[PDB]
């Protein structure tokens, strides 16, 4: 679509390498995906 | 005008702007994804990455359009969207008073041709960039740093990036030098859950999906 | 005090009087000024014809303001784009023909006197009325009806916890600052916090030019441009 | 010959920290920002916001 | 009593180091404009004895006046570093106190003491021209209260 | 004040303080909260 | 009002008061631990109750403006006096 | 452990390690260091002092905000100890000068107050009382400070048994007047050096492994009673060390022998001046004294800490002490020094 | 889908390839910091702070991310080069004052409640 | 409309380019300074002497924050949290709980002067006017930990300045 | 009751000078020369 | 704290110009810092009837962005007619 030299790269996204999170905080830090639940009271 | 409140509307500019819109949008189908005008007559031309060199060059060149200044260039990162970050153009036409927004998208790996030929106002603001955010900019005359200090590692603007950050400062005597340390608040940042779980803008309201 | 939505609250009374006195005595200190540099022939020396840019380069430089105004471009935010009631309020625009170093200090100093006129004619025409928004929605009630009515008390409590929520969208205002064009990108996601604001600083577009003014000037001169450029540090880091 | 202004020896964040800040929290960013022109800055900050929520200022 | 002349010696040298400290120039953001008020002819900063001199080889106190970030910090703690014995540091305005509205960002040093061991300290935002005017007395009486040579006599 | 006196009410203080940084009646900051978590004390009868 | 430690500490208003160890009282030695002797407990004890009667009765605080939001208090319950939420003012019937 | 004490948060400024030291006499080169370890993981130290207050404010930027609060002492009195160990349970005593003032003698600042804090600390409830004293300490060595020190030990133990004794050797840093005395030797003409200093073998330590040191032995558990010699990896002859700063330093050396008798009398002239000495006949004495070896002695590589030769930073003491020809030449450019070894 | 636009390099081999001169660059480039900057280390003890962070760097296989960083790498060392650094900038790296962080779970049972 | 600032060519007349002459080899607009500075030396220095006497402020000055109590004695807080919640520095930190006699007043309420930048709209926030900085600009202590103020010391500027802020808000009560 | 504000006051304000008026002194160039050699001509006799 | 005037003539006469007319230093002209109780108006919504703020509000009568064309003759067409040169000054030409 650009004709701009398309290499087909294949290995996963991991940009970790360049946003600079420290060694202790990629790792062993686990994030979770939910949606929030209603705030009951309301 | 019996409303005191609401800000006037400008249909007469909303009409001018518009039918620029199409003008721009005819001139070059090859880059303009989409055109719109807000409520408050902003013009936001949408192009595509390839677009930042050619399509500026238009505006700036054009007779019809003479936009000869570079008002801004920001980005604004979404980390929903594929392609987080959206790089932002303003331009203002001395010759037609009035202002324009060119905006493309990009994610972190991609580069975006420098604007800096056609505009070399952008030559700072795209150090900028590639500061805060990490979008790289392509045959850029020098790219550097140009706000973090030496040697800082991330890019702050970027929404993963925490507020406080991960590396303090203080003087340390067995070195008699500044010195980085892991970042230890005194006071964690209260952050606050202020938002209203109804709905504001039945206007806004995104389709039921 | 400048709020959205208008101003928090009245001026005391007796300010508009104590203007007035001292614009009567500011005239009589600008001049003074300009007796002590304007013709003197060592500040002409160390300011004129030195730091020079051109039309279309200050142009393209992204440059804003004294930079624009300086060089010859009859540009001013407040007379192409009025914001406010500055359509209601005549002024001259000082415009220099060389636009060096020594040019840009009389616009100044222009702009000085300029701004008196201004300064006059709002007290003149100063109207009755309110100072914020009547919407309590977007401006906080008075404490008057604070204390006896409940939608104000509500208005009053969420307003300062939650805040007024804008509407979704993205806009750039740029407003003729003393340095030059001040402007704010504000993107709002629709809740009551923006989602992201870029600030454009007239002195961030000003100051990489630094380098294609002092061309084969000396280290002096440097100095001098850096005056004239009339930079804060606070606007070009935020 | 060449001068290279290297600037960020006063980059507090305040785009950034503006992100976590109410519309009205975020006012005194802007008075801070050129502390030379203060309500010429706010003036700014407001406009933008008045815009955004389609409400004009009263005429005082 | 060797004390009687330790203590007019005393006396002596401080009154000289008191009315005569001369702040260096060193300011930093919006706490330095208001600064350049007091050193104005409405408070007139030098009818007290101090004197704006540059050059941290020829200055006493230095008036941390802005906000102290970290692209900067090492200049300062070198700037410091090269002012001669006696050198006082006030810590002038929020900023500088602690992180001031920037307490919580990025590339700030939140307080000025944790570079240079940072003297009487006055707040405001900006601290009033003479609101750190009473800040630079206040040092001269600290300056007054001093013992140096009286522990020296009895060391 | 000797033309208008101040309202006086009885929590007013009746003597002046200079800021007495410095001093030995210099104000140091505590917390002036009570014990979130205490601890369950140990019996005193024997083991058996 | 303000009583003292075992250690000699003055418990302020909250009844807060560093123990016997409590390596955090080395901070008030060679100083003072700041505490309010209007202790605001006691100093609204005192006043009388108002004997309006009504069975409704609006509460401003004093100075209108100056006061605090306008609450109205039932002064129906005849075992124990109304008192405004936001000055801890008593009012009671002046029973029947 | 008390509540307020309970160790919590990783170790940094904003940490409660949960030590609250006293640390004696920190206005010093010893003192120095140690607050900044303690302040470094976050600990309330009591920093008491005796000068001025401004000779404690490079004390002050270590630590927290209300950690390093600071406290007025006097030496002859008891009470201002008691008041300033009254709420710890960590005291570290490191009073002591090189000299003899009026007010303060040899055996006054190793024995009398170092009695005083031994004796208050276990009255007051004190766990962790560590004293430091010279590794050489000998009960008839030549030199008072020497003797002092050693009677100091015995009497600090007897009043307090279970206190950690810490023995340095010679510690060597930046303000140390140990490196710094043989380079400020260069303004008295040449080196002098009794018998060329050819039968004294010393064998210095790196300051920063004796503050490891100290605050290794509070987190230890079982430096109850112990006591610790503090020595460095190599043992040096003192010509030859000499050699090695000189050369570091690059200014020339110019030894030359000297009579016993003969610097004992330059030792007195010295101390006629009423302001800090530069060399006093005490101080000749210990620059003869050659560290006594003590194997028996638990050295420093059981508390954890490996010692730094003071090869690697040596520069750090004599950067300063070169002229503007040699100021940035490496380390590498001297040679390492000969060592008599073990 | 899979194409994507690269940066400089168009495989590993030249990514490979531009860390080389990176690592050309740093080599030459350590003695003359040691001597300039008046650094406490020896010019051995940063040619392996210079080594050790590229193979740090290991796990990265994608041709654009490596490119990203041989960038990184070079205006690091172009700020390098130019005194931009200070003494405590280049320290940085040399994690002096942060006392050693343990490994061993037990050690990590003994500290904190953390991973 | 635009005015020209600075193109004034001279006249080339013989009066004119003598009277330039003049000025250059005589130096006049130079001495024009020194006539002006000597004028501007006689005047009356705009100077005052420090604390014999003050500067002038106005009745809302921002400055030393103080927990005012009402006339009863009762303090105005209820801890709302308002004034947390607007606080733009996130300096207020305030705690409540149900007081022994069932009253709504507040366990902690640690300002921390070293973060909040004086907006004043913590005064605005509470509905009972209970946070508010006193006219007090002079607070400046040697330590930092002194400035970290917690509810008792407000308490106490409350008590100290009370005088002040009761006539300062009565007189600006009405314009907000 | 009445509405009482910071207006101006009713005749508006007195009128406000911005126009520069540097004031120009001192005798004619001639002049100038002519009594610079006065004083050198009677300094020389 | 006036000034003779032996030396008001000499000040006045070494700046060609009258300084007591108007000077700097302030004097009892000021505005008096004890002013009357102001009685501040109303807005112009203060009305007790015919105010719903379905006919007042501001904030939900914006529309979203109106689109004109995605990518999902005609006369050329600038934004905005060419400003109009600005005319001279008229209380103040060139300087
Ligand atoms: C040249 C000196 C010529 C001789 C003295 C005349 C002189 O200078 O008069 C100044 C006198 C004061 O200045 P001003 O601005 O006119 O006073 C305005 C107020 O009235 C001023 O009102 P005020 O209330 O300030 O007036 C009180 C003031 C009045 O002060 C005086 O009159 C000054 C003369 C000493 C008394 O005295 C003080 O304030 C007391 C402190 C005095 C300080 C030390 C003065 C030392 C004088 C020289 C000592 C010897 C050398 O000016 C004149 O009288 C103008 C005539 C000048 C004649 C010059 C002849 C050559
Ligand atoms: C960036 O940020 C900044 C600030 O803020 C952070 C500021 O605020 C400000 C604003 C402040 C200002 C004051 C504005 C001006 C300041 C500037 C930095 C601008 C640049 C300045 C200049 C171009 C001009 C500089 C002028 C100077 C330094 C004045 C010099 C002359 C003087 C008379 C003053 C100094 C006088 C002194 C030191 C006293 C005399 C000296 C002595 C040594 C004492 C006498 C000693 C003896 C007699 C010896 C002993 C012998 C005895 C007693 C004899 C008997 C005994 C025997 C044994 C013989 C600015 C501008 C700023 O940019
Ligand atoms: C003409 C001036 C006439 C009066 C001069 C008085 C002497 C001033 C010397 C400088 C200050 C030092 C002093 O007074 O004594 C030195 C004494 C020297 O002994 P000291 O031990 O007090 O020195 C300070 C502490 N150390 C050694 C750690 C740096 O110092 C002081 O008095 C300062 C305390
Ligand atoms: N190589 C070495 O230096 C070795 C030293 N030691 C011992 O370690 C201790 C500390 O050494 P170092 O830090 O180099 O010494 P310094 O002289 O540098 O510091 C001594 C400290 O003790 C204080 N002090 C001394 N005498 C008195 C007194 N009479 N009253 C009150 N305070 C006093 C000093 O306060 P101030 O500065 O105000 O006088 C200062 O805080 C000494 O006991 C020393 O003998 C042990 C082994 C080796
Ligand atoms: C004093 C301070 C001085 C300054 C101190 C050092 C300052 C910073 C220096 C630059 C650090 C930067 O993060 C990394 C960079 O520049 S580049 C990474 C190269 N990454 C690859 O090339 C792909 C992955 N790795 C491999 O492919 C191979 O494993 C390897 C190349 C390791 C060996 O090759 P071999 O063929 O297997
Ligand atoms: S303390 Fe306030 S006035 Fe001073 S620099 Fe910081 S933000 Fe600006
Ligand atoms: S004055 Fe403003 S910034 Fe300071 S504590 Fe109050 S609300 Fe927060
Ligand atoms: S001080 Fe005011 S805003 Fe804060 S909790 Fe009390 S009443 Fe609410
Ligand atoms: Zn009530």
């Amino acid at each position: 679509t650009q004709d701009t030299q398309l290499i087909a790269v294949d290995e996963k996204l991991d940009i970790t390498t360049l946003t600079g999170v420290p060694e202790e905080h990629i790792k062993t830090r686990k994030v979770r995906i939910f949606v929030p639940a209603r705030n009951n009271m309301q | 005008d019996t409303r005191p409140t609401i800000r006037p509307r400008n249909d007469v500019v909303h009409k001018q702007l518009s039918a620029f819109g199409q003008y721009v949008a005819e001139i070059l189908p090859k880059y303009v994804q989409q055109v719109q005008v807000s409520c408050f007559n902003e013009l936001e031309i949408f192009i595509h990455p390839d677009g930042v060199i050619p399509v500026l060059t238009f505006l700036r060149d054009h007779t019809n359009a003479q936009f000869k200044s570079l008002a801004d260039l920001t980005a604004v990162d979404v980390p929903t969207r594929q392609n987080r970050f959206e790089i932002v153009y303003n331009l203002l036409s001395l010759r037609f008073n009035s202002q324009i927004r060119v905006k493309t998208y990009t994610d972190e790996l991609t580069p975006i041709e420098s604007s800096v030929t056609v505009y070399k106002a952008a030559n700072w603001y795209e150090r900028e960039i590639w500061d805060m955010f990490g979008v790289f900019f392509a045959n850029h005359p020098d790219l550097r740093r140009i706000l973090t200090g030496y040697g800082f590692e991330g890019h702050p603007f970027r929404k993963d990036f925490p507020l406080s950050g991960y590396v303090e400062l203080r003087y340390d005597d067995e070195v008699k030098r500044v010195v980085a340390e892991p970042v230890e608040l005194a006071q964690e940042f209260r952050k606050f859950d202020l938002n209203s779980p109804w709905e504001a803008f039945p206007a806004y309201r995104q389709p039921p999906e | 005090y400048i709020r959205p939505g208008g101003v928090h609250q009245d001026l005391p009374l007796g300010l508009l009087d104590d203007i007035y006195e001292f614009s009567k005595n500011f005239s009589f200190r600008i001049d003074e000024l300009e007796e002590m540099l304007t013709n003197n022939r060592i500040w002409r020396n160390r300011t004129v014809d030195i730091g020079v840019v051109t039309a279309e380069d200050a142009l393209n430089y992204g440059f804003s303001g004294v930079m624009l105004r300086g060089s010859g471009i009859q540009w001013d935010l407040r007379k192409t784009q009025p914001y406010d009631v500055y359509d209601q309020v005549e002024f001259d625009v000082p415009i220099g023909s060389r636009g060096d170093c020594y040019d840009r200090y009389l616009c100044r100093v222009e702009e000085m006197r300029q701004s008196l006129r201004i300064i006059s004619q709002c007290l003149n025409k100063m109207p009755p009325g309110e100072i914020k928004v009547d919407d309590a929605k977007v401006s906080p009630p008075k404490r008057a009806e604070m204390k006896t009515s409940m939608e104000s008390l509500i208005h009053h409590f969420k307003l300062y916890t939650e805040g007024y929520q804008v509407p979704p969208g993205a806009t750039y205002t740029a407003i003729e600052a003393p340095k030059g064009e001040f402007g704010v990108y504000l993107v709002s996601d629709g809740s009551s916090r923006p989602y992201r604001c870029k600030i454009k600083a007239p002195g961030f577009a000003h100051l990489a030019g630094l380098d294609k003014m002092s061309k084969g000037h000396m280290l002096a001169d440097v100095v001098a441009i850096i005056g004239t450029q009339d930079i804060v540090f606070g606007e070009v880091d935020r | 010959r060449k001068c290279d202004p290297h600037i960020g020896l006063l980059h507090r964040g305040t785009e950034k920290l503006i992100e976590y800040k109410t519309y009205l929290q975020a006012l005194p960013y802007f008075d801070r920002l050129d502390y030379v022109s203060m309500m010429c800055n706010e003036q700014a900050y407001s406009l933008a916001v008045e815009k955004l929520l389609n409400i004009q200022p009263p005429p005082r | 009593r060797g004390e009687y002349v330790v203590a007019k010696l005393d006396d002596l040298v401080n009154w000289a180091r008191r009315s005569s400290l001369w702040p260096m120039t060193f300011g930093l953001a919006c706490c330095a404009v208001e600064m350049m008020h007091m050193a104005a002819p409405r408070y007139d900063m030098d009818r007290f004895g101090v004197v704006f001199r540059a050059s941290p080889r020829q200055s006493d106190v230095m008036i941390v006046a802005g906000t102290l970030t970290n692209k900067m910090a090492p200049a300062l703690r070198k700037v410091y570093d090269q002012m001669p014995e006696p050198r006082y540091v006030v810590s002038m305005g929020s900023c500088a106190n602690g992180g001031g509205y920037y307490h919580y960002s990025y590339s700030v040093v939140r307080g000025c003491d944790r570079i240079v061991p940072v003297d009487i300290y006055v707040p405001g935002c900006p601290p009033t021209a003479e609101a750190l005017l009473y800040g630079i007395l206040q040092l001269q009486r600290k300056i007054k209260r001093e013992k140096r040579l009286r522990i020296w006599y009895r060391r | 004040p000797t033309t208008k006196p101040p309202t006086a009410r009885k929590y007013i203080w009746t003597n002046h303080k200079f800021n007495v940084s410095g001093t030995p009646q210099q104000y140091v900051p505590y917390s002036t909260t009570r014990k979130k978590i205490q601890e369950w004390v140990p019996p005193s009868t024997p083991y058996k | 009002g303000v009583r003292t430690s075992p250690t000699g500490e003055k418990v302020t208003h909250t009844g807060q008061a560093y123990d016997d160890g409590d390596y955090r009282r080395v901070r008030f030695s060679d100083r003072q631990k700041e505490v309010n002797e209007n202790f605001a407990i006691d100093l609204i004890a005192e006043q009388p109750v108002s004997e309006v009667g009504s069975r409704v009765i609006s509460c401003d605080g004093g100075g209108g403006a100056l006061g605090h939001p306008r609450v109205y208090i039932n002064l129906d319950k005849e075992t124990k006096t109304g008192t405004c939420g936001y000055c801890g003012l008593q009012f009671r019937q002046p029973h029947h | 452990l008390h509540h307020a004490l309970i160790p919590h948060g990783k170790g940094g400024r904003s940490s409660v390690s949960g030590i609250v030291a006293t640390v004696f006499g920190a206005t010093g080169f010893l003192g120095r260091y140690v607050v900044n370890h303690l302040g470094r993981m976050g600990s309330q130290v009591i920093v008491p002092y005796r000068c001025e207050p401004y000779d404690t404010m490079h004390l002050r930027p270590m630590g927290d905000l209300g950690q390093i609060i600071f406290m007025e002492w006097n030496g002859k009195d008891k009470d201002s100890i008691r008041k300033v160990v009254e709420h710890s349970n960590v005291v570290i005593n490191l009073v002591g000068r090189e000299w003899e003032t009026k007010n303060f003698d040899f055996e006054d600042v190793f024995v009398k107050i170092p009695h005083a804090i031994a004796q208050v600390s276990k009255e007051a409830g004190v766990e962790k009382l560590i004293h430091i004293s010279h590794l050489n300490a000998d009960i008839k060595s030549p030199s008072r400070y020497l003797r002092s020190k050693a009677v100091g030990e015995k009497e600090v133990r007897a009043a307090f048994p279970e206190a950690t004794i810490i023995k340095p050797s010679d510690i060597f840093g930046r303000e140390d007047r140990f490196l710094n005395y043989f380079a400020s030797m260069r303004w008295f003409g040449g080196v002098p050096l009794i018998s060329l200093g050819k039968e004294t073998v010393k064998q210095p330590v790196y300051i920063v492994d004796v503050s490891k040191g100290i605050i290794n032995a509070i987190k230890d558990p079982d430096a109850k009673g112990k006591t610790f010699a503090f020595v460095g990896p190599n043992r040096y002859l003192l010509f030859d060390l000499v050699q090695y700063i000189f050369a570091v330093a690059y200014r020339p050396f110019l030894p030359y022998p000297l009579p016993h008798f003969a610097y004992r009398w330059v030792g007195r002239l010295f101390e006629v001046s009423p302001f800090e000495p530069w060399t006093t006949r005490d101080k000749v004495e210990r620059v003869h004294m050659s560290d006594m070896t003590l194997p028996h002695l638990p050295g420093l590589e059981d508390l954890g800490i490996q010692a730094t030769p003071l090869e690697l930073k040596a520069i750090e003491v004599l950067r300063r002490h070169r002229t503007y020809r040699w100021l940035t030449s490496e380390m590498e450019d001297v040679k390492p020094a000969k060592t008599v070894n073990i | 889908g899979t194409s994507v636009k690269p940066i400089f390099s168009r495989d590993m081999n030249e990514a490979k390839r531009r860390v080389r001169e990176l690592y050309r660059a740093w080599y030459r480039e350590v003695p003359n910091t040691v001597h300039l900057f008046q650094l406490d280390i020896s010019v051995k003890q940063g040619r392996d702070k210079v080594r050790e962070m590229f193979m740090k760097n290991a796990h990265v296989t994608d041709p654009r991310v490596v490119d990203l960083l041989v960038i990184k790498g070079k205006m690091e060392l172009e700020e390098t080069i130019n005194v931009w650094k200070q003494r405590t900038h280049i320290m940085r790296f040399f994690h002096e004052t942060e006392a050693p962080r343990p490994t061993d779970f037990l050690s990590k049972f003994y500290v904190g409640h953390d991973p | 409309t635009y005015k020209f600032v600075n193109m004034r060519e001279p006249s080339m007349d013989m009066k004119s380019v003598t009277d330039r002459a003049a000025q250059t080899l005589l130096w006049t607009e130079l001495v024009r300074g020194l006539g002006m500075t000597l004028s501007y030396l006689f005047r009356e220095p705009a100077t005052i002497n420090y604390p014999f006497e003050k500067g002038p402020l106005s009745p809302r000055f921002r400055g030393e924050h103080a927990l005012r109590r009402y006339p009863s004695g009762e303090e105005r807080c209820i801890a709302c949290k308002l004034c947390e919640a607007v606080c733009p520095a996130q300096a207020i930190t305030i705690e409540a709980e149900p007081r022994a006699d069932g009253s709504r007043r507040t366990t902690r309420y640690d300002i921390d002067m070293t973060k909040c930048i004086y907006c004043g709209f913590c005064q605005e926030a509470c509905p009972v006017d209970a946070i508010v900085e006193g006219p007090n600009f002079e607070f400046s202590t040697e330590t930092h930990e002194e400035l970290l103020y917690n509810k008792e010391k407000l308490l106490n500027n409350g008590d100290k300045w009370e005088a002040e802020i009761a006539a300062n808000i009565q007189a600006d009560y009405l314009y907000r | 009751s009445k509405v009482k504000q910071d207006m101006p006051p009713p005749g508006g304000y007195g009128p406000i000078d911005y126009k520069r008026n540097l004031p120009r002194r001192g005798l004619s160039g001639y002049s100038m020369f002519a009594v610079g050699i006065g004083t050198l001509l009677f300094g020389y006799w | 704290a006036s000034a003779t005037r032996v030396i008001q003539l000499l000040r006045n006469w070494a700046s060609g110009r009258d300084l007591q007319a108007k000077l700097q230093l302030r004097y009892q002209e000021i505005s008096k810092r004890t002013q009357p109780p102001p009685k501040l108006p109303v807005g112009p919504s203060h009305k007790l009837s015919n105010n719903y703020y379905c006919t007042r509000d501001g904030r939900r009568e914006a529309m979203p962005p109106s689109i004109v064309m995605s990518s999902q003759e005609k006369k050329a067409v600038t934004p905005a007619p060419p400003i109009k040169r600005w005319e001279l000054s008229k209380d103040q030409p060139y300087l």
